[PDB]
């Protein structure tokens, strides 16, 4: 049972408060701005980084700074049930119910079907504005497991193609594809929002 | 800080 933790929505300040603490226990610590497979991910608060995406979309524990804080002072990584965000649903929130439980509820559901992903068989192009870049929207999806065509490989069982201005595209342009079109949107709802 | 600078919502990056 391995401890690779990530951090995402601190200052640099609580940052290296929280990162000392790791000191006290046996564990990896990634820094990184990208989603690099953590196994914990500690998170100041609810959010749409590409490290919170990533970890819901693969099922990781996501947990409040708490569960360090309290680890380093028991000398030993404690069970993670009580700290994950999810555990309880503040009724009067900003946050839907929906998105507040969504680390649990996908961490429960994959284990649940066995599936190593949220995404697991989707087969997705993107087409994304030339002037952004892709990279953390395709690491989401691989941490859930989706499989992101490239240009070179063959069409062949796209399920969807996630667009830019999904909405606004002709349908002769959608034409160009036998899968449904979604826009950038869909990949947080799918996560945070939606009702399956 | 500049090491320390990960956007909070990737989705509002590619929106604008
Ligand atoms: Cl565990
Ligand atoms: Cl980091
Ligand atoms: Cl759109
Ligand atoms: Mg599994």
């Amino acid at each position: 049972p391995k401890h690779i933790i990530q951090m995402t929505g601190f200052k640099m300040e609580e940052k290296e408060a929280l990162v000392k603490l790791l000191l006290k226990l046996d564990c990896t610590f990634i820094k990184s701005e990208k989603y690099k497979n953590c196994t914990h991910l500690i998170a100041e608060r609810l959010c749409k980084s590409e490290k919170f995406l990533a970890a819901c979309a693969a099922g990781k524990w996501i947990l409040t700074k708490d569960y360090i804080i309290h680890s380093a002072k028991s000398g030993r990584w404690l069970d993670e049930t009580t700290y994950e965000w999810g555990y309880k649903i503040e009724k009067d929130s900003r946050y839907s119910p929906q998105m507040q439980s969504a680390p649990k509820r996908w961490r429960e559901e994959l284990k649940r079907t066995g599936a190593p992903g949220a995404f697991h068989r989707w087969k997705v192009v993107l087409l994304v504005r030339t002037d952004k870049r892709s990279d953390s929207l395709i690491r989401v999806l691989e941490a859930g497991k989706a499989n992101v065509i490239l240009p070179k490989s063959s069409p062949s069982g796209i399920t969807h193609v996630i667009a830019s201005n999904a909405r606004i595209k002709a349908e002769k342009e959608k034409d160009n594809f036998k899968a449904p079109f979604y826009p950038i949107q869909y990949l947080g709802d799918f996560l945070l929002e939606k009702l399956e | 800080d500049s090491c320390n600078s990960s956007s909070s919502d990737i989705i509002r990056d590619l929106l604008e």
